[PDB]
RNA sequence: UUUAAUGUUUGAUGUUCUAACGUUGACCCGUAAUCCGGGUUGCGGACAGUGUCUGGUGGGUAGUUUGACUGGGGCGGUCUC
RNA sequence: UUCCUUGUCGGGUAAGUUCCGACCUGCACGAAUGGCGUAAUGAUGGCCAGGCUGUCUCCACCCGAGACUCAGUGAAAUUG
RNA sequence: CGCCGGAAGACCAAGGGUUCCUGUCCAACGUUAAUCGGGGCAGGGUGAGUCGACCCCUAAGGCGAGGCCGAAAGGCGUAGUCGAUGGGAAACAGGUUAAUAUUCCUGUACUUGGUGUUACUGCGAAGGGGGGACGGAGAAGGCUAUGUUGGCCGGGCGACGGUUGUCCCGGUUUAAGCGUGUAGGCUGGUUUUCCAGGCAAAUCCGGAAAAUCAAGGCUGAGGCGUGAUGACGAGGCACUACGGUGCUGAAGCAACAAAUGCCCUGCUUCCAGGAAAAGCCUCUAAGCAUCAGGUAACAUCAAAUCGUACCCCAAACCGACACAGGUGGUCAGGUAGAGAAUACCAAGGCGCUUGAGAGAACUCGGGUGAAGGAACUAGGCAAAAUGGUGCCGUAACUUCGGGAGAAGGCACGCUGAUAUGUAGGUGAGGUCCCUCGCGGAUGGAGCUGAAAUCAGUCGAAGAUACCAGCUGGCUGCAACUGUUUAUUAAAAACACAGCACUGUGCAAACACGAAAGUGGACGUAUACGGUGUGACGCCUGCCCGGUGCCGGAAGGUUAAUUG
RNA sequence: GAGGACCGAACCGACUAAUGUUGAAAAAUUAGCGGAUGACUUGUGGCUGGGGGUGAAAGGCCAAUCAAACCGGGAGAUAG
């Protein structure tokens, strides 16, 4: 549900939030937190080494399973939580042992449902497997790249990957991207999509919405002095000059992917 | 108005104390320094 | 210490340019 | 001038392999440790990466240059015979 | 953004180089170095009206602090 | 006599360091004199088991054994060890010095350790679990600090008309601790069996099942009792170096109103989803097993060291000055008021370290102004005006919220009646009930108390002072709140939500780094970087020759290398 | 009982005028003025270092100094 605000306020015209009734209105499980300090984009040096970074709501850091290595033993979906560190929903579940865990929540999970991981496992969503198990044209989400080392693919709001083939060792995927890609079939997925899809319909209203989320203001390069950026100067509004970075690089098409020890596993770059 | 000068004594210490002086080549240089032109007070201590 | 304020405003000090 | 056959490698391209090399995969130990090192294993694999030499690109950065005459300078004209 | 230019026509004024509406002959507008609108907002720019007034016609008087005299202390720029 | 009184009073942190108090001096300092002083000289003054530091514990961050990296110097970082601005045991009232007090004295308390005796007994951590332990706003309800009036007690009977009364003034204060367990808030309780979890074990935590009981537990301000037959106390009396000292001592209650303080780290709600570690409580492992250890009572000893004066919105700190400047926290009386605004006052503290005259021009800060009313000027600059509350009424346009406090208008004091003070709030006694109390019901004394209507009345004026919007019409620019040239520019500039192009498949692109490494990000294409445009509405046309980027690979040209 | 909502003190700012300009002050005072639950404000501590930082971008700020800080040295640079 997207609920649009009424305009009482000029900042509150534009305001469209997304509203899930389902998400647990409390604190969080305790024994799974964790302190998660802020940066402003700058490294061990002390420098600013990305720009437009910089306060926001403090948070709490939610340990997140992605490796989904408790083989065999079922679990049942306990609640759904907010978590904001990511832009999807995380999911209570408890294990039969007494074991509690967070998961990425898919979509169309609920309280109570019934989720396992191992290569036994049933073609349900939220089951995990290695990938030789699933059936080719599957659609999954938290794709491994390197057996053991835990879901990197496919994690945000209502993104999924989609096999495509399996030829011996590798599978063919198909990134969300566009992109297709060989990994190992040893490695594990998900069934089904990430939940929350209407995460991308939201809108801020206001500058001070992107302030709470950690995002300082941009300045545009043409608008400052010849020896800040390569679009400085000007009498009036001039440019003049093929669009660059603030370091002097081509922006606006050149492209900067240089990496030869994984061509191999590229079966075709995005159109 | 406000002054640029707004005394802190902890501050005066942790930045320019014997400590931090002999914390680094740089400042035991300084402490050379000040010994070779004889300097009543090396440092800024009590 | 510094120059006289007259002497430093470009409006007194720019008068035949 | 043109060949073909045997033997031989001279390269080049491809296909395999593993033993150099990589691992910001897993596990075990030093160890009370998300560093590091050692060990077992998986995956890549003579590729990637780094050194010397080399062509291209390179206001990202640096050092500098941008004449004189002249009824003030510039613009124009002139500068030798 | 228009040099010629106070273009021309209309409105407002007794009289309007400004302002508003139009015309188009755009020296030298124009479509994300965005075009054209736009309710609300602005210690934002221009113009008009009502109220109000010493802003003015054209100033007069009054209350205080200096200026002036007395006692004490006691500078400065400058200067063949 | 005048001024401050949400300070110009009181107490601190930071900072300073003897400025503090007493005697003595007036050469220099003090914008004048000085017998005075934050000045000179000499002497004195800072008392802690409980306040603060130190200490135990950690955040951001620092340093960093080994380590990885680097011409050298060095850089990063693991184990660790430091680092508060945060977490961690405990004291209150009264009295006293010229100067210190929660430190000294009186009274009454509390905390944590060690040692020993007695009684009983499974103790044990560098490990497991709990707890510590956490956001913004909002809404009330229960209270207290505090204040007002009455009652009570002591004094008074008035410089000028009146003043034995429904009159005037003053006081009416008491802590921590200990005992009780209330308005509230949270939670079902108890037993048994079992278990792929919590690195191993666990009786602890988590999970599963059955049985049974309907209550139990945790937390909690205030009040009440004691502390306290005490202390304090208006005054009175006795002396005095005229500063003070000594002695004695009444009443010490109730009602009402009420916080921004406490219950409350609570409750409701929202999205932007809101520290860590120890003290503490518990479980055990190795281990020890008539031991050690643990628990409880009693005795006993210990609680070291450092700070403590004074100023702290300032003549003591930062500004060269005894400088219209700057400086974090706590306290928070009356009358009017919505109020911490504003006016007058209390407690308290001050009158700003040159004065005396005169009453010219001119300058500064204000008051009033005949008739006119923007004619002034670059321009209504500056002034003047408007200004509250309640009710009536209010256009175009609109993104349907606005515009809007549009515009405009009416009422407003005091007195009496309704009503010897109403509607409302609080709520005693009494009676009834039971669970016998910090309870429920009934009841209405007493206290408090608007708003209105009617009638009258005074003035030129009733929002009387202080305080407290000028309004409307047309149009350019930027949507809007914000940000900016500290010290001549606050804007139409910057930002912005939104839009689009583009790079990036994760050891990401990209950025800081001779490197190791770090950020991006404990993120994963609904994500991240760069670039332009800049809410919304209607839209965004043609050109690929030039320059750039993207793709191609035939052919031409083309480096080191070979020779 | 929402809100970068409204009016308005503390608090943060700095739009206009007058004064002052050897000032009371090397940027203030008086009278008005803006925001005032937020992109707010403030105390304490910490980190970024000079062709470098940081910058809601003014060539602004980096100790009254900024189109390249300050201190010491090359150094008695050079100066038709
Ligand atoms: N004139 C003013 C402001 C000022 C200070 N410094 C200046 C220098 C130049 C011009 C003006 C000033 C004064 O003297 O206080
Ligand atoms: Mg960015
Ligand atoms: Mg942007
Ligand atoms: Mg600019
Ligand atoms: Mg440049
Ligand atoms: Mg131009
Ligand atoms: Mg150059
Ligand atoms: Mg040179
Ligand atoms: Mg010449
Ligand atoms: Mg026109
Ligand atoms: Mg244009
Ligand atoms: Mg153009
Ligand atoms: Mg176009
Ligand atoms: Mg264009
Ligand atoms: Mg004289
Ligand atoms: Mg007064
Ligand atoms: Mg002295
Ligand atoms: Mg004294
Ligand atoms: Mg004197
Ligand atoms: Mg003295
Ligand atoms: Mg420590
Ligand atoms: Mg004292
Ligand atoms: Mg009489
Ligand atoms: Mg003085
Ligand atoms: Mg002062
Ligand atoms: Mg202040
Ligand atoms: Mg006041
Ligand atoms: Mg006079
Ligand atoms: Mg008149
Ligand atoms: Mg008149
Ligand atoms: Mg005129
Ligand atoms: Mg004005
Ligand atoms: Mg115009
Ligand atoms: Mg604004
Ligand atoms: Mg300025
Ligand atoms: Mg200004
Ligand atoms: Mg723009
Ligand atoms: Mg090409
Ligand atoms: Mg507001
Ligand atoms: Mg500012
Ligand atoms: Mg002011
Ligand atoms: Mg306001
Ligand atoms: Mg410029
Ligand atoms: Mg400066
Ligand atoms: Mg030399
Ligand atoms: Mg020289």
């Amino acid at each position: 549900a997207v609920v649009k605000c009424k305009p009482t306020s000029p900042g509150r015209r534009h305001v469209v939030k997304v509203v899930n009734p389902e998400l647990h209105k409390g604190k969080p499980f305790a024994p799974l937190l964790e302190k998660n300090s802020k940066s402003g984009g700058r490294n061990n040096n002390g420098r600013i080494t990305t720009r437009h970074i910089g306060g926001g709501h403090k948070q709490a850091y939610r340990i997140v399973d992605f490796k989904r290595n408790k083989d065999g033993i079922p679990a049942v979906v306990e609640r759904l939580e907010y978590d904001p560190n990511r832009s999807a929903n995380i999911a209570l579940v408890l294990y039969k042992d007494g074991e509690r865990r967070y998961i990425l929540a898919p979509k169309g999970l609920k309280a109570g449902d019934q989720i396992q991981s191992g290569v036994d496992a049933a073609i349900k969503p939220g089951n995990t497997l290695p990938m030789r198990n699933i059936p080719v044209g599957s659609t999954v989400h938290n794709v491994e790249m390197k057996p053991g080392k835990g879901g990197q693919l496919a994690r945000s709001a209502g993104t999924y990957v989609q096999i495509v083939a399996r030829d011996g060792a590798y599978v063919t995927l198909r990134l969300r991207s566009g992109e297709m890609r060989k990994v190992e079939a040893d490695c594990r997925a998900t069934l089904g999509e990430v939940g929350n899809a209407e995460h991308m319909l939201r809108v801020l209203g206001k500058a001070g919405a992107a302030r709470w989320r950690g995002v300082r203001p941009t300045v545009r390069g043409t608008a400052m002095n010849p020896v800040d950026h390569p679009h400085g100067g000007g009498e009036g509004r001039n440019f003049g000059k093929h669009p660059v970075t603030p370091w002097g690089v081509q922006t606006k098409g050149k492209k900067t992917r240089s990496n030869k020890r994984t061509d191999k596993f590229i079966v075709r770059r995005r159109s | 108005m406000k002054r640029t000068f707004q005394p802190s004594v902890l501050k005066r210490n942790r930045s320019h104390g014997f400590r931090a002086r002999m914390a680094t080549k740089n400042g035991r240089q300084v402490l050379a320094r000040r010994r070779a032109k004889g300097r009543a007070r090396l440092t800024v201590s009590k | 210490v510094t120059s006289k304020w007259f002497n430093i405003d470009n409006k007194i000090v720019d008068h035949r340019p």
